[PDB]
């Protein structure tokens, strides 16, 4: 239909204007938030069963 | 529509252009130097059971210690992890639900199914007994999920490809975001609770905003339904389970594609993504009865949960990160540590 | 122990007795999902069990029939969209799918045969047998005395089709109905059995609007599928 | 994303041969069921062909048994029908349309309305 | 003396074979969710207890002593008429599986199952040893030496009479089932696994048990077939129904 086409055309006109950073500073960041929490991740790093709660 | 169409298709072309411009190196060289995960090894530390039917949702709680469950029995059962003790036995009035949320506050739990309705039931009450606080009937198509923003407003994504973020106490549709094809299948809630990303049964997910649902963005990497959908733990990236037995992570403000995980003798379609508490492990519950977990930022596989007889269906993560609960189709919750 | 936790305890427990109280029921009833187009009489068929045998936008009506003192919940989508790709797993553990199908017209006949093709080869669907309704056969009978539509028009292989001797004739019915009738069912049947290979199997009927054995023929049908279910527990089958 | 680009396909005398050609991107080819349906004005979607992974499971629907044949090269990335005789009852929207979850029998909701694997479709006119 | 080394042979290999059934179907609790493997666990364990204790029986030449002797032979009657309630509880399962097929749901199947399989034998021996202690003093047995029932009154009632009924009950159902494969079997809808399987349900249920009525008259080749396959009945049954499955096959790897 006609309406559904402008809006389809009207969402893509307001998707091509947004700012979007490079990929790899996009993927520092990743790593810099999957480095900076390996600490308080408790699968990533087992915890002695002393602690965890699920026997 | 004679030049609707064409207009659409190089507007397609300049943003797909504008994409290719904005990626210099894929995160496959990025993380090069980083040292793998390790062969993690995980095993059932609970094992829930009660459930009749197939339990088709489940979702934990903030305290990561109790958790809500619902199974196709028309079963809704709020389990404390620790002791494997349940709590609320809730009947449903339809008993064929397809989704469950557990309120932040832990006041409320939501279920919704193919009856159209999103049932609030309020927990903590006066009288004892757990009943229906408020049934949100607006939407023409099944609830495929829900998600309690601030324990009076929701966000439901139905079948009739529609999301609706309602207002409980009043209990009328507050705002709909359209704009999907295909019926919206999983939604995931930002952490800052000011986006949320839904994934339909098209080749898309899209970023919408629930102040005014404008829908931000729309992220096309997928070749079938997306069945379940994440965020990073950041709310800047989120993780897609698609049909073609493929997981795909997106990140925003980039409009990307980042990594791609999936295996040559995988061919079963994801059903439930969750992260782990640094995003470092994707745990993600396939259709072959296992629950394969990935490294998120080196795209091998890390672990595998065996131990379902069905497809999982749905599987979530502790807020703290201490254990991650799969249900399955054989009506047993499992949980991890 | 704490005391707080064994009255924790002693809650789930006098939960636990709840759920084996619903437990009961839940496998007592058997719950049969009812397929079928705009076309085919469905509703009808709906009404008629519903009084012979005991809101706007709902997705899903439930009737609940008790035959022989045991109880059927029937589903049929309500206000659902047409695309059935994933609200249709949520029926794996049904006793059956009755699928009914109008016999008469045949712009649509094709459209039945797909969708039973879809339904029945089905990763999620499959070890659920079928109960088949061919449903509105006088429509059919007289469609096809009148001789103004050709079947072959439609499907040609019914010039090079012929009654099967095992067909039982219906009394009073002219050959050329039985022909046509028998061919529907074949060509229903030839999609039935083609991948079941033993896990599930379909049961076609000749059902019409006037007849009350509807209801008899489902709990035949529904006693058959689970004495093959557990006939293959024991892997006889 | 997936995409599907039907070409070919217009006016035809009764009795001509025409080639539908359907390009498609964004998914693996070789993993699905693809299909071939048509709209006729005022009778809705209905199911023309479908051809399973490199063929050998080609079918068709009773009207265009003898008529039609369905091809489709995944080197090639393509779906080919051939309409080998027309006539004038067929004249249609055809859409080339995917089965959705790779790797399987059944093929749900093709013909329905506002399916997502669906290309835009091409209009055969016979007279 | 062939009748003891087959014997011995048979019973050992039963025995064996029984436990592997067990160990299997335990240690793996994904094969066993279903009624008809909660029943052939049971079934299988009767049937090892039977065969050892047959076995300790034989072996050991305990005709001395008035307390083993009495006790070993009670406990095998008790055995054997564990596995025949068992085999009869198989039948009537098979009775709420296929006869009556519908409303067959009750509380604790398996329990109330193993209320009767182990409870009515109890019941007998217990009886049966406070009516007179001395029956199990020093015919199943193969010398005059073999710790067994020794009244020969008391030994129709609680073995033959219980094994006629069992008997019958099993029969009935095994012509039941037969009827409903012959009946599936003949309607073809448009124009050696069910072979392997039905001797699998022969030997579980019991059915060459009959033999028993042949060899009492006598018929000495009666008499060996009688003896052959009863006690190569845990092989068999471990056979058609632990290595006969795919999916308890795929389990162990
Ligand atoms: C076979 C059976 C009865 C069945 C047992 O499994 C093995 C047993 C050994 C001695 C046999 C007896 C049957 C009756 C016999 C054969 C006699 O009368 C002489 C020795 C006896």
């Amino acid at each position: 239909s006609i309406a559904q086409a402008r809006k389809l055309v009207e969402q893509l006109k307001m998707e091509a204007n947004i700012d979007r950073i490079k990929v790899s500073k996009a993927a520092a960041d990743l790593m810099a938030y999957c480095e900076a929490h390996a600490k308080e991740d408790p699968l990533l790093t087992p915890v002695p069963a002393s602690e965890n709660p699920f026997r | 529509l004679d030049q609707l169409r064409q207009e659409a298709e190089q507007l397609k072309n300049q943003i797909r252009d504008a994409r290719k411009a904005c990626a210099d190196a894929t995160l496959s060289q990025i993380t090069n130097n980083i040292d793998p995960v390790g062969r993690i090894q995980m095993r059932t530390r609970r094992t829930l059971r009660g459930h009749l039917a197939k339990i088709y949702a489940m979702h934990w709680g903030t305290d990561s210690r109790l958790l809500v469950s619902a199974s196709q029995d028309g079963k809704l059962i709020i389990w404390d992890s620790y002791t494997t003790n349940k709590v609320h036995a809730i009947p449903l009035r339809s008993s064929w639900v397809m989704t469950c949320a557990y309120a932040p506050s832990g006041n409320y739990v939501a279920c919704g199914g193919l009856d159209n309705i999103c049932s609030i039931y309020n927990l903590k009450t006066r009288e004892g007994n757990v009943r229906v606080s408020r049934e949100l009937a607006g939407h023409t198509g099944y609830l495929s999920c829900c998600r309690f923003l601030d324990d009076n407003q929701i966000v439901t994504s139905s079948g009739d490809t529609t999301c609706a973020l309602w207002d409980i106490e009043t209990g009328q549709q507050t705002t709909t975001f359209t704009g999907h094809t295909g019926d919206v299948m999983s939604l995931s809630l930002a952490p800052d609770t000011r986006l949320f990303v839904s994934g339909a049964c098209d080749a898309s997910a899209k970023l919408w905003d629930v102040r005014e649902g404008m829908c931000r963005q729309t992220f096309t990497g997928h070749e079938s339904d997306i069945n379940a959908i994440c965020f990073f733990p950041n709310g800047n990236a989120f993780a897609t389970g698609s049909d073609d037995a493929t997981c795909r992570l997106f990140d925003l403000r980039a409009d990307q594609e980042l990594m791609t995980y999936s295996h040559d003798n995988i061919i079963c379609g994801i059903t439930s993504v969750s992260f782990s508490k640094s995003g470092r492990l994707l745990l993600a519950g396939y259709d072959d009865f296992n629950c394969n977990v990935w490294d998120a930022l080196k795209a091998d596989r890390a672990g595998v949960l065996a131990g379902h007889d069905n497809r999982v269906s749905c599987l979530g993560v502790t807020d703290d990160g201490m254990a991650v609960a799969t249900g399955s189709w054989d009506s047993f919750l499992k949980i991890w540590n | 122990l704490s005391a707080e936790d064994k009255a924790a305890v002693e809650r789930s427990k006098m939960i636990e007795k709840q759920l084996q109280k619903d437990k009961q029921v839940y496998r007592a009833t058997h719950r049969l999902l009812l397929l079928g187009a705009d076309n085919s009489g469905k509703s009808t068929i709906v009404k008629q069990m519903r009084i012979y045998h005991v809101v706007k936008t709902s997705g899903i009506f439930e009737t609940k029939f008790q035959v022989d003192k045991v109880n059927f919940h029937m589903f049929d989508v309500g206000a659902q969209r047409d695309e059935r790709r994933k609200w249709i797993q949520c029926f794996n553990d049904v006793t059956a799918i009755i699928f009914v199908v109008d016999s008469s017209d045949y712009n649509r006949l094709q459209e039945a045969l797909n969708d039973f093709k879809s339904i029945w080869n089905n990763r999620w669907l499959r070890t659920i047998s079928v109960i088949l309704f061919l449903n509105k056969q006088d429509l059919l009978a007289e469609k096809v005395l009148a001789g103004k539509s050709k079947i072959e028009d439609y499907f040609p292989e019914f010039a090079r089709y012929t009654t099967p001797e095992d067909a039982t004739p219906e009394p009073g019915e002219d050959p050329r109905v039985t022909r046509a009738k028998y061919f529907i069912r074949d060509e229903f049947l030839r999609i039935s059995t083609a991948s079941g290979d033993g896990r599930h199997y379909c049961y076609p009927h000749f059902t019409c609007s006037v007849d009350t054995e509807n209801a008899r023929r489902i709990f035949n049908d529904c006693r058959d599928i689970i004495q093959r279910m557990h006939l293959r527990q024991y892997e006889l089958l | 994303q997936v995409q599907l680009q039907e070409s070919g396909g217009g006016l035809v005398q009764p009795g001509g041969s025409l080639r539908l050609s359907c390009a498609a991107s964004g998914f693996t080819f070789s993993n699905y069921k693809m299909n071939w349906v048509r709209q006729a004005p005022g009778k809705g979607l209905e199911w023309v062909s479908d051809i399973s992974q490199s063929g050998a499971s080609i079918s068709y629907t009773g009207s265009v048994k003898g008529r039609f044949t369905i091809s489709r090269d995944n080197a090639k990335n393509t779906l080919y029908l051939q309409m080998n005789s027309l006539k004038p009852e067929d004249t249609a929207v055809y859409y080339c349309a995917r089965c959705p979850a790779p790797f399987t029998r059944d093929c749900f909701d093709v013909t329905s309305t506002t399916y997502a694997y669906r290309g835009q479709g091409t209009q055969v006119t016979v007279s | 003396m062939a009748l003891t080394f087959i014997t011995y042979i048979g019973c050992g290999l039963s025995s064996i074979f029984l436990s592997v059934t067990l160990v299997t179907y335990i240690a793996f609790e994904k094969i066993r969710r279903d009624y008809p493997s909660k029943i052939l666990i049971q079934l299988c364990a009767a049937l090892l207890l039977l065969n050892l204790i047959f076995l300790l029986d034989s072996w050991i030449a305990l005709y001395n002593t008035r307390g083993f002797c009495i006790a070993v032979a009670v406990f095998l009657h008790y055995f054997l008429l564990v596995s025949f309630t068992w085999m009869g509880l198989e039948a009537f399962h098979m009775y709420l599986a296929l006869v009556k097929v519908f409303n067959t749901y009750i509380r604790k199947y398996i329990l109330k199952f193993c209320i009767v399989g182990w409870g009515i034998p109890a019941v007998v021996v217990s009886i049966v040893l406070t009516i007179s202690p001395d029956n199990y003093g020093i015919p199943n047995g193969t010398p005059d030496d073999f710790c067994w029932i020794n009244s020969n009154v008391v030994f129709y009632i609680t073995v033959v009479g219980y094994f006629c009924v069992i008997f019958l009950l099993n029969v009935s159902m095994f012509i039941v089932v037969l009827v409903q494969l012959c009946r599936i079997k003949k309607k073809k809808q448009l124009g050696i696994q069910d072979l392997r399987s039905i001797a699998g349900l022969t030997f579980l249920l019991g059915i060459t048990w009959g033999f028993a009525f042949f060899a009492w008259g006598v018929n000495v080749t009666f008499m060996y077939l009688f003896a052959i396959f009863n006690t190569l009945q845990g092989f068999f049954i471990f056979i058609f129904y632990c290595a006969a499955k795919e999916n308890v096959r795929k389990q162990w790897r």
